[PDB]
């Protein structure tokens, strides 16, 4: 299982690190992808394949992946945008995995 | 010739006779089910424009295809010493290829466990292509080889290819080909597979250092790279690597010229100091796929040939500075070096004219390079309708294979002549104790090769 | 000494299922069977079935083909029989016991048994 | 087919490239972060020829 | 050939003919997956030991190898009987291997239940090192002989090695041999492999007991040994289990003698005594491993070359006394006693020099020692994901292999010549009643070898 | 010659030439695991003194053995009444023994059913001691005999064999004969096995 770290603390009108480390088995070997989750509805791809994003991702999500980690770039924080974000790889033959997920907190 | 009979005999083994030399290893593959048996187009969408450069559009196949193209599949870490220390100059002649022993598993499920059971009568297509009407991809140093280690079971890569387009779309001067359009050859869970081939005449690789320098015939061309420190501090304080990037546009697209004509890694007495995409790079063991850190990669310092090559950090030249220079009446140069886990040939391609056609990252140029094999599992479809469908039948057990493949290929060499009456440079371990001898597995079990292996130690007379 | 050992005592309510373990303690093991005989309040005893040691195979009972499990691991040197079905109908006290040949070829008994167990099926918390 | 697009799109290179010189604006920030080379950005892969 | 016809037939006889003998034998075997197909790197670390004695540095490889080295595999309590009693002494001449019918089955595990089902396809290696490459084992008296009671189904024990060691660290000298890379033959069901050695002609073993005392030349070398008794009263009440014993030491690391060269257990009559780590002693069946007590293990003891060989609690003589004592020019001496349970070969170290190479333990000391014979399972990879990853297959199907395995040698004898009057010393049963017979099973079903035997029985004049 | 083509033919007949007959017969066995692959030793001590007479000892191998030494194994009572009515003497003179069409099987339980299913690779060993070097136990009038009526699948009897001995206790003259000793030929679902004696 992946780590992550619980809170992420805001204000409008900054952006916030968000971060996942993983290792060589499983961030390592294959990219992280980042879903942005908002209790209630179907969790949303926000970040895939490290920086590359679908279609609809508004311009402020920047994610980007270290050695071991991966690290989730929000631009122009919101009070609508704030949602539990989950980091996601694939590890082992194919399964995929899930880092435990942030709840981000906008204020 | 039948399921309880072996068809074939693991050979792994080196001879060593004369001017020649032997090469087979045997290993082990396992071939899964790509893209459910169809032919997909592929193409890069990415951003709305912003990156031109990384279009490209192509088709994804079922086919998966062997490469054994990299050399440390053929040569054991103790021979490439045997090979190195003594030998001016190497070649291959023959190549030869027997794939046995193919099983097709069933794995299936059974109401909540995975089920690895046997299909005998289940087939398995292969062909090569001798006649190179595909297009080659062994030709850029791909992933996917045949195994360091022989006791490691590996996995076919997918094959696909591109063509031509205008931005993500495709023209109508693009080809599309579809591999079962080949005469191939079923191979049922008994049957073996072979095919043999004769290299064509390529001149002697030169494993050996200048004993002399040109300055004591006017070294070679030159294109100049940014020169980087791996001593960070050094380096400017600012992201150049896109900038730095020493490039070639074709069609409009601005492509990092790498790893670049031939040239001295850097200057004698400065070791830290590395072209930016000069120099070929490798991977160590269980290194990060992104941004892994400088020590998790190991950087081949081509050191080896400046006397004749002129470095790759400096101009070439006054008349004003000369930044790249092309040929010249009286020009000599050396190649670039060839490693332990860089590729051994590639394909020249098709053209009305080419120059030294020597291929950039080492190893050896052909025009009819060794034949490629393509190897896919046949579908098996699910058990179709009673009333007639006409859409074709997209419900197919999941199967996947596995098996053996070996490759014998015969190596020349040209032996050692020299008169020096000091003694030479010779690869060489280490005697200082250590928690792990290198090229041998640790206690986890994985094989790791701790450091590249330049062919060039001997020492000829310019 | 020659020992079979059943495990604790459960109360399972019907519908739940209910292993049970018997350690062979002090000797092969594997070469004699072992028979499991239940006792129901007011009832004969009867007949479970027996697993071969060895074998891993079972011979269940005409009345238990049905609901019985007999599985065994020899690692842990216990083997174990598992009542998927309880029921009212199913308490009893459950024994293990073993064939024993007394060493002779043509003899066949069960020489040792277990301290025993008992399991109380109802559905009453 | 294209010179600079001969590779195949579905696998990686084990090839590098020099991704970053830098981890972020500040002083003193250089770095060396090294990264593979494959199907997603293809103009940094090693190619053997040459226009 | 296939799958139903029977590939090889159990052979167990003894023929006795003429001056020679003939005994085959014959086993079933299972080999499991060990190292869960991995090489692996071993230390004292690894193991715990922090002693630097015990310090050692090597790999353990999946390979399994077969172990007839001991002579119960190939006698037959009677023959070793009919094998001592009437005979002047032996030698080995040829050994025949072969090994047939392959059964592979693979284990699944369910959530609780694990069913056994044949893989027919699946494959079995196996190849023998007749240039003597691989480091080779069977010199160290190791567990893991094909069993003494034919019935009995015996797992074929694991291969691995030590190399050299500083500590745990290596040097960079230490070496790691893959096995893979030594070509071998691979038998599915209905294969089989067999081959045939020549035994280089050694002496023969000696069995007799020299009638005449030498001193009725000079004795044979002497390296002293504490006298332990097996009255534990008489024993000096202190921990000179370790302290005591003689020990021959090498690259700072202590050894003890075990046994030494051969010498006579203990002074005539005196049965009670014997060399702390002068002779071998073996386990009696059903004895544990650790901190047994003393009746569980049978002690050999060497009275026959009383005559020759000095004691082993004893000083060579006065010059002051000597303690140990090297080879004069017209010494005369003879070799430690084979028995039924020991050793038959060993390999004579690959040296510049050696002196009278037979080894202590017993047997016949070579320099072509017959092959080891290594076999392992063609690990089956289990089902890759549909899309390719570099890495090698961690994931493999559970299997083992079953089948038959048979080894058939030639033994020579020298006949009794004597002229002697009055009878022997023979070697036999006790009528005497008792509640199981000797080298036979109990009601429990266990083989139990009661007594050791010695070869010497028949005398010569010296 | 292989796993799908049978390995022998069912011939029983007999068929009266002149002064001579030949009586064939032909039936099903099946022969389980006898001991679990274990010889032991067996003797009956159920008291200190146990029986005077009715001690013994000796050991119980795994091997079954044929027992067709009854009469009507060979003889339908028809070729018997034919056989008693018209003649004077008779008496054996050769003896034919085939043995063929081995079926394998392996019996695992999953989930409380057990379920056999052919193992085609296993084998079965057997042999004739033709030096008459093990214990003759065909001279005792056992049980185990071949069925008299051809239509009945029998099961074969276990092998073991009896020695000297002084109360339940054995003595050095009593002897342990392993017969995994002797040379058996090995067979599989493909093989058979014949041998004819005079």
């Amino acid at each position: 299982v992946l780590t992550q770290p619980p809170s992420a603390s805001g204000t409008p009108g900054q952006t916030v690190t968000i971060s996942c480390s993983g290792s060589s088995s499983n961030v390592g070997s294959h990219s992280v992808n980042w879903y942005q989750h908002l209790p209630g509805t179907a969790p949303k791809l926000l970040i895939y394949s490290n920086h590359r994003r679908p279609s609809g991702v508004p311009d402020r999500f920047s994610g980007s992946k270290s050695d071991t980690s991966a690290s989730l770039a929000i631009s122009g924080i919101q009070s609508e945008d704030e949602a539990d974000y989950y980091c996601a790889t694939w590890d082992g033959r194919l399964n995929v995995l899930f880092g435990g997920g942030t709840k981000l907190t906008v204020l | 010739d039948g399921v309880g009979s072996s068809s074939g005999n693991w050979h792994c083994d080196s001879q060593w006779l004369g001017d020649r030399v032997i090469t087979t290893s045997t290993r082990t593959w396992a071939l899964p089910t790509y893209n459910n048996h169809l032919y997909k187009q592929i193409s890069n969408s990415t951003s709305g424009g912003s990156s031109n450069d990384n279009a490209y559009f192509g088709y994804s196949t079922p086919w998966g295809y062997f490469d054994f193209n990299r050399f440390h599949c053929h040569f054991s870490p103790r021979d490439w010493q045997r090979l190195i220390n003594n030998n001016w100059g190497f070649r291959p002649k023959r190549l030869n290829f027997k794939l046995f022993n193919i099983q097709v598993k069933e794995v299936t499920d059974n109401n909540g466990v995975k089920t690895i059971a046997n299909n005998l009568t289940s087939t398995v297509q292969v062909f090569t292509d001798s006649d190179y009407q595909l297009p080659y991809v062994l030709g850029s140093a791909h992933e996917g080889c045949l195994p360091p280690f022989p006791a490691d079971v590996f996995m076919i890569p997918q094959y696909g290819y591109l063509t031509l387009n205008d931005g993500s779309q495709a023209v109508g001067r693009s080809s599309f080909y579809c591999l079962e359009y080949f005469p191939s050859q079923m191979l049922r869970t008994g049957n073996n597979f072979q095919f043999s081939y004769e290299f064509e005449n390529v001149p002697f690789h030169s494993s050996y250092a200048h004993s002399q320098s040109l300055d004591r015939y006017i070294p070679g061309p030159s294109y100049r790279q940014q020169r980087v420190s791996t001593t960070v501090t050094q380096n400017n304080n600012s992201e150049f690597a896109w900038p730095g990037a020493s490039s070639w546009a074709l069609n409009g697209r601005n492509s990092l010229m790498n790893p670049g004509p031939a040239m001295a890694s850097h200057k004698e007495g400065e070791d830290r100091f590395f072209p930016l995409s000069g120099s070929l790079i490798f991977g160590k063991q269980g290194t990060g796929r992104d941004n892994v850190d400088a020590d998790k990669v190991m950087i081949t310092n081509e050191e080896e040939i400046k006397t004749t090559n002129p470095v790759a950090t400096e101009s070439y030249g006054q008349v004003g500075w000369v930044q790249n220079q092309g040929i010249l009446p009286g020009m000599v140069w050396q190649d670039r070096d060839v490693y332990l886990q860089g590729p051994i040939w590639a394909k020249i391609p098709h053209t009305d004219g080419n120059f030294h056609p020597s291929p950039l990252m080492g190893g050896f140029g052909m025009k009819h390079p060794p034949p490629q094999i393509l190897i896919k599992n046949t579908p098996v479809p699910a058990d179709p309708p009673t009333a007639f469908n006409k859409d074709k039948l997209n419900s197919f057990i999941t199967q996947y294979s596995t098996g053996q493949v070996s490759v014998e290929i015969e190596w020349e060499l040209q032996k050692e002549n020299s008169k020096r009456w000091n003694p030479e440079i010779q690869y060489t371990s280490n005697y200082y104790k250590s928690n792990n001898v290198e090229f041998a597995v640790n206690t986890e079990g994985v094989y790791s090769e701790p450091r590249p292996i330049g062919t060039r130690y001997l020492t000829r007379n310019l | 000494q020659v020992q079979l050992v059943e495990s604790g005592a459960e109360v399972k309510q019907p519908g739940a299922s209910v292993k049970v373990s018997c350690k062979a303690s002090g000797y092969i093991f594997t070469s004699h069977n072992i028979h499991w005989v239940r006792k129901a309040p007011g009832q004969g005893l009867e007949w479970m079935g027996k697993i071969n040691p060895s074998g891993g195979d079972a011979n269940y009972a005409q009345k238990f083909q049905g609901r019985v499990v007999m599985t065994r691991d020899t690692s842990t040197n216990t083997v174990y029989v598992q009542l998927r079905s309880l029921r009212f109908e199913d308490t009893a006290v459950y024994y293990c016991a073993r064939v024993h040949d007394f060493w002779s070829g043509y003899h066949r008994a069960l020489d040792i048994w277990g301290q025993g167990t008992m399991v109380i099926v109802s559905s009453a918390s | 087919q294209s010179l600079d697009r001969l590779m195949n799109p579905l696998i990686d290179q084990y090839l590098y490239y020099l991704s970053k010189t830098i981890n972020g604006s500040g002083q003193n920030q250089q770095t060396l972060k090294f990264s593979v080379a494959g199907p997603s950005n293809m103009a940094v892969q090693g190619r053997n020829y040459i226009p």
